């Protein structure tokens, strides 16, 4: 017969015992997670072969139906995303090598000393409180030359074999494999090129650049407090001084930079010690805030299934907290719940995300994630934003029910806040930048220290405390770049978490500041919010978005809007002090 | 003790009229500014009563029968009456009910009395002004009691008084189903004698659960003795004025009137007049001019029957219900019952299922119906397809597996089974067609296993490229969600044919009558009229033909000038030729449409204002 009716039924066949394998292995992966043993371990192994197995069987198969003929737009999703030749395309003895350079990676970042001190129990306690310029140096450079000098060659060797990849996979590099994510085709009005992509990203990047600017001169003026003879007036902050490994993040630096130090910060740990919360009545207040901003319930089995604490010491379990989907409608939550504020978010995260999994459940096999990479932790975290207000807090019994605010503590939490959200923009933009460039092959194999090192004095504006010769390779010291993650996800999550804020701030008739927005009670923005979760990925991303915001684009102007008051504040202290850093500065 | 009294005048009985009596509130559901037609046994309207008297002595206290109720009203002045007497035979052999009105209580008793021949109850002193109970000769005694009730004490004045009657108590005794109801009224009048006009509605009373046997009765009264009434017991006393009237409530039909306060305003009697019957039957009480014809000669059927197929054996549904295992949706079990009493009450109030939908028959309606086949069909889906097991509906399921009718006359079942095929690992026993070929008519099975092929090229019995298993496997955990959990569906189909039917609902077979006005019931058809051995009906208990006469017949014609100009109305008979009539009266005129009889025919021609047939026009003139 036609074409389309049999893909169709060959997408009927597969989905079921799709549904099935999926099932089986994660079910195998609970089982290992929750309960540590070899015997489990034998049995996740076995389960992820099989799946994996008959993937690439079902791929083999799918292989012979061509693409031109369907015309439905929506078995050609299922198709493309099926028809992946991916890593098969590089030969057996290819293959193998470039899985063994994997697992060299990955064990010889897992396996690191510079001693014996270990890199998670104590390197990252003496970056993050060691106050000391020497202990922190000493340590910087001692784990920079015990991982990047030896990563060197491996990791030439990893980018000529996936560059080489890409190209056979008929992609122009592995850049553009990556970027292949972002974008959509078919579509009048909607369409997205993946050249697209490498622009706008930096016309938002320069939008910020003022207000990052600002943030960094503040950062050094408050700073020069301590080391007093390591800080330039005008210059780039040194490295090893930003109270992480990488520098990533600055809520460390958050102690030492406060504008009103006298002014508490929010916290409800004795509120919850008082009222005694038994680790359950946190997941009721989440659900009872989901429901009341109009999605449904909780299913029974999840409140079952799923495990909400310590199982004890008669067996171990590691517990870094996980939203499950086991699929034909089995939905778990693993966390280690404790009385803490961060434990109230997180549990607010976590129901987010299964409120995310049980909106599209509907959908095929192929189309069950979200729309793009970006889209499911912004939706994530939205509700952790709008359940971290201090009005929603005194709501709720735990906070004093006559309390009043101050806009010195709404200072003192922006700042905390961006310390966060903003400090990692540019330097996720800069590391996306380089590899993007390193993939490209534009930067010479004996010029990646130097460019690195270039790109971040011109662009993050940080500077290195020590010279480095081409044998080291610093950021192959990242857990992402060693072990082939894509980063450039931690950029667009906040432009889409603030972006769909604001919509939902605007739909829910709120007046005043942004930051000072909940959206509980509301049940039009639930219903916007719900037109575009239960969309999955069978809708390109661009249309979802304009179901909730209403433009094709993502646009950084809301963030501006969350921080403007923070913003004016920065300019009104920065009126004396200098804007900007010299390029030319070094610390010797 | 007991005592015959004596020196009584006897005297021929008297009767009077019932001028629009014993009116009593038939239910108690609150109706306001309303007109309510409803058939029960009321008193019908002028009717002939019985009048007893009490001043000559006249103390005349007779053992009546006690038909279908009795309405007792009676003109006081003196609380004279002090109860009755309800039995079969009244002398300690037949369970007999006392309810009687002392001087201090209310007693009412369900005992075998030994009634004395002459009950009575004879209460004064010259010397102080009072009077007080001191004789009660009713029963000599009573051995076995069932019922007994005490009101509360209370005083009564036991004064005679020297005027008119002014008391009026009505009261209406019913006996149905062992339930003796009775409805009380009072009613202050003043008035000589005969019954006063209006309208009053009776109001319940009580309803005592005695269960006996009650065919005569017998009214108690009271006695007065002094030092005036010299002698012995039989003759030493005196009666006392008082009256009562007796009446025989009849099975008939009656407009009520609801006023804006709830209470019942009017009456109207349906099978009394052509005139009332056209009222009746527009439910109002204004009747414009014009031609009309109700049913017939006007007729009240006598009782009620139903004559069902004897099978007492009890119907098996729990050998399909409570079975240990299920077949596969693809391959579903089907049984046929028959010969067999269902009681479909309990099955739609086990309070166990899931979904129970009833399509074409009401739910509670087809437990007392007569069917000719069952058929039970039985399998287990998931529970997201269960929706899809109704008639028009279109799916996996519905299209591969198991096809419902649009004309659908059955009931649906399922129920959640995840603790009893649910199993850790897959219970992978149950199947379920995927991949067909074409679609599935009504009522169809399947259990084919040919391999599926969807390309051109046919594949000799291996699957492989454009070649697919036809029958997929449900997987069963438990730990699935509620759309994936496994449920059990089991529809029952009712079939009926002209064969006589085999499965009928649990109701009773009352014995069968001739030449009379019922309403019979056969095989769960009904009907009214009147049964001829011989449209026609073949009963269940014999094989006998009977044919349906419409009692009544004639067709009868009422012409009315409106309600508001004239209550003078014209009878025509259609197919008497001038018999069977309410009346022969006057005016009797023949025309090619009939008789007709109380329109005067003149010799003129005008215009035609109430025309009837033939050329004839009729109207109302001084
Ligand atoms: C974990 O697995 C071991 C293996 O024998 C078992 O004994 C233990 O009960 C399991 N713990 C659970 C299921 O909580
Ligand atoms: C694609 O096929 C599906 C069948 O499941 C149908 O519902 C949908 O309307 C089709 N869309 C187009 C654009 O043909
Ligand atoms: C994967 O193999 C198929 C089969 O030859 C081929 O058509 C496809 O181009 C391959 N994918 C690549 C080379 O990326
Ligand atoms: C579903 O949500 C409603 C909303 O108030 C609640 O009343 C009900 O108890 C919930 N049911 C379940 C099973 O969670
Ligand atoms: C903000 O806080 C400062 C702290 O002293 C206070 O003087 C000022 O009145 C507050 N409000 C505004 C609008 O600046
Ligand atoms: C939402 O409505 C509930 C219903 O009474 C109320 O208790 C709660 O305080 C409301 N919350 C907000 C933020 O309006
Ligand atoms: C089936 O078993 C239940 C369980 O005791 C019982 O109540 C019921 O009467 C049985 N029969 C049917 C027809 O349900
Ligand atoms: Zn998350």
């Amino acid at each position: 017969s036609t074409i389309e009716e049999q893909a169709k039924t060959f997408l009927d066949k597969f989905n079921h015992e799709a549904e099935d394998l999926f099932y089986q292995s994660s079910l195998a992966s609970w089982n290992y997670n929750t309960n540590i043993t070899e015997e489990n371990v034998q049995n996740m192994n076995n389960a992820g072969d099989k799946w994996s197995a008959f993937l690439k069987e079902q791929s083999t198969l799918a292989q012979m139906y061509p693409l031109q003929e369907i015309q439905n737009l929506t078995v050609k999703l299922q198709l493309q995303a099926l028809q992946q030749n991916g890593s098969s395309v590089l030969s057996e003895d290819k293959s193998k090598r470039l899985n063994t350079i994997l697992n060299t990676m990955s064990t010889i970042y897992s396996t690191g000393k510079v001693c014996c001190l270990l890199l998670e129990p104590g390197l990252n306690e003496i970056m993050a409180n060691s106050l000391d310029y020497n202990e922190r140096l000493w340590a910087w450079e001692s784990w920079r030359s015990e991982v990047g000098k030896q990563l060197r060659p491996l990791y030439e060797e990893y980018v000529v074999l996936k560059n080489e990849m890409a190209r056979a996979n008929h992609y122009e590099d592995y850049g553009d494999y990556w970027r292949g994510d972002y974008e959509v085709n078919g579509v009048d009005g909607y369409d997205y090129s993946r050249g697209q992509l490498i622009e706008d990203v930096e016309h938002t990047f320069e939008e910020i650049k003022p207000l990052y600017e600002h943030l960094h001169a503040y950062v050094r003026a408050k700073l020069m407090n301590a080391y007093p003879s390591y800080i330039s007036p005008i210059g780039c902050l040194p490295a090893h001084l930003l109270g992480d490994m990488w520098g990533r993040f600055w809520t460390n630096l958050y102690s030492l930079t406060v504008p009103f130090g006298q002014k508490p910060n929010i916290d409800v740990t004795d509120a919850m010690v008082d009222q005694a919360w038994d680790a359950q009545r946190i997941f009721k207040e989440a659900e009872k805030f989901f429901v009341s901003v109009g999605l449904p319930n909780m299913t029974q089995g999840f409140w079952e299934n799923s495990m909400l604490t310590d199982p004890g010491n008669v067996q171990k379990a590691v517990c870094h907290p996980t939203a499950w989907d086991l699929g034909k409608g089995d939905f778990r939550i693993l966390m280690c719940t404790k009385v803490t504020m961060d434990d109230f978010l997180t549990a607010h995260h976590e129901m987010g995300h299964i409120q995310y999994d049980m909106a599209y459940a509907a959908q095929p096999f192929l189309l069950r994630n979200g729309a793009n990479e970006g889209f499911h932790e912004a939706v994530g975290e939205i509700m952790s934003l709008s359940a971290a207000t201090p009005k929603h807090l005194k709501s709720i019994g735990l906070l004093s029910p006559d309390f009043q605010e101050d806009n010195e503590t709404e200072i003192n939490f922006l700042l905390k806040q961006a310390l966060t959200i903003v400090g990692t923009l540019p330097f996720t933009y800069m590391l996306e930048k380089w590899r993007w460039m390193v993939f490209k092959g534009e930067i010479p194999k004996d010029q990646w220290m130097k460019k690195w090192w270039e790109m971040k004095r011109e662009i993050v504006g940080v500077v290195e405390p020590v010279p480095h010769d081409e044998t080291y390779c610093d950021p192959a010291s990242l857990f992402h770049v060693s072990n082939d993650y894509s980063f450039i996800r931690y950029y667009t999550r906040t432009l889409y978490q603030f972006q769909f804020q604001e919509a939902l701030c605007q739909a829910a008739k709120h007046e005043g500041p942004l930051h000072k927005c909940d959206i509980s009670n509301s049940t039009e923005a639930g219903q916007k919010l719900f037109n575009m979760l239960r969309l999955g990925k069978s809708e390109p991303w661009t249309l979802a978005l304009e179901n909730v915001v209403g433009a094709k684009n993502m646009n950084v102007r809301p963030l501006l809007n969350y921080f403007e008051p923070l913003f004016t504040w920065l300019k009104d202290q920065n009126k004396n002090s200098f804007v900007g850093w010299s390029t030319d500065w070094s610390p010797y | 003790q007991c005592v015959n009294l004596t020196t009584r005048t006897q005297l021929p009985p008297a009767y009077t009229n019932s001028f629009t009596r014993g009116v009593y509130y038939p239910d108690k559901v609150f109706r306001s500014s309303v007109l309510h037609s409803t058939q029960d046994l009321f008193l019908p309207f002028f009717s002939n009563v019985t009048w007893f008297h009490a001043i000559t002595k006249r103390f005349d206290n007779p053992v009546l029968p006690f038909n279908d109720g009795v309405y007792f009203a009676s003109t006081e002045k003196s609380n004279i009456i002090r109860g009755w007497i309800f039995g079969t035979t009244l002398d300690s052999k037949t369970q007999s009910l006392l309810i009687v009105n002392n001087a201090t209580n209310v007693v009412i008793k369900v005992c075998e009395f030994q009634f004395c021949n002459d009950p009575f109850l004879g209460v004064y002193h010259k010397n102080n002004k009072s009077w007080m109970e001191s004789e009660f000769r009713v029963y000599s005694s009573a051995n076995n009691c069932t019922f007994e009730y005490v009101s509360q004490p209370f005083l009564m004045d036991l004064e005679g008084k020297q005027g008119n009657f002014k008391n009026l108590r009505e009261f209406v005794f019913k006996n149905i189903d062992g339930y003796f109801k009775i409805y009380s009224k009072h009613t202050p009048i003043n008035l000589v004698r005969d019954l006063p006009q209006g309208f009053s509605a009776l109001e319940p009373l009580v309803d005592l659960p005695i269960g006996i046997n009650i065919t005569r009765f017998q009214t108690l009264l009271a006695l007065h003795r002094s030092y005036l009434t010299p002698g012995d017991s039989s003759s030493g006393w005196t009666a006392g004025a008082a009256a009562y009237y007796v009446g025989y409530l009849q099975p008939r039909t009656f407009l009520l009137k609801y006023n804006e306060n709830g209470t019942i305003t009017d009456a109207v009697d349906c099978a009394l007049d052509p005139l009332s019957e056209t009222k009746c039957t527009l439910k109002s009480f204004t009747v414009e001019k014009g031609i009309y014809q109700t049913s017939n000669f006007r007729v009240q059927p006598t009782e009620s029957i139903v004559r069902f197929p004897n099978i007492t054996n009890l119907c098996p549904f729990g050998e399909v219900f409570n079975a240990t295992r299920f077949a596969s949706v693809y391959a579903w079990n089907r049984k046929r019952i028959s010969n067999c009493v269902a009681d479909y009450s309990v099955l739609y109030n086990s309070a166990s299922f899931s979904t129970f939908k009833c399509y074409g028959v009401s739910p509670t309606k087809l437990n007392d119906l007569c069917f000719t086949n069952v058929y039970a069909d039985s399998f287990v889906i998931r529970g997201d397809e269960v929706r899809q097991i109704a008639p028009g509906q279109t799916g996996k399921i519905a299209d591969y597996n198991y096809k419902l009718p649009d004309d659908f006359t059955g009931c649906v079942i399922a129920w959640n089974s995840n603790n009893l095929d649910s199993k850790v690992g897959g219970n992978y026993n149950y199947l379920y067609r995927l991949f067909r070929k074409s679609n599935l008519k009504p009522f169809e099975r399947d259990i084919s296993t040919e391999i599926y092929q969807a390309g051109s090229t046919p594949c000799n019995g291996v699957e492989g490229f454009n070649c697919y298993f036809p029958l997929q496997s449900y997987g069963f955990q438990p730990t699935y969600g509620v759309g994936y959990q496994p449920y059990r569906v089991v529809v029952l189909s009712f079939e009926l044919l002209h064969a006589p039917a085999t499965v009928c609902g649990p109701k009773k077979s009352t014995n069968l009558v001739k030449n009379k006005c019922v309403n019979f019931n056969f095989n769960g058809l009904t009907g009214t009229g009147v049964l001829t051995e011989s449209d026609a009906v073949r009963d269940p208990q014999t094989l006998e033909i009977l044919d349906i006469t419409p009692c009544s017949f004639g067709g009868v014609s009422v012409i009315t000038p409106g309600t508001n100009t004239s209550n003078q109305v014209a009878v025509l008979y259609q197919d008497v030729n001038c018999w069977r009539v309410y009346s022969t009266g006057s005016n009797v005129f023949q025309t090619r449409a009939g008789c007709l009889i109380g329109a005067e025919h003149v010799n003129n021609s005008y215009e035609c204002d109430i025309p009837i047939g033939a050329g004839i026009c009729a109207s109302y003139q001084t």
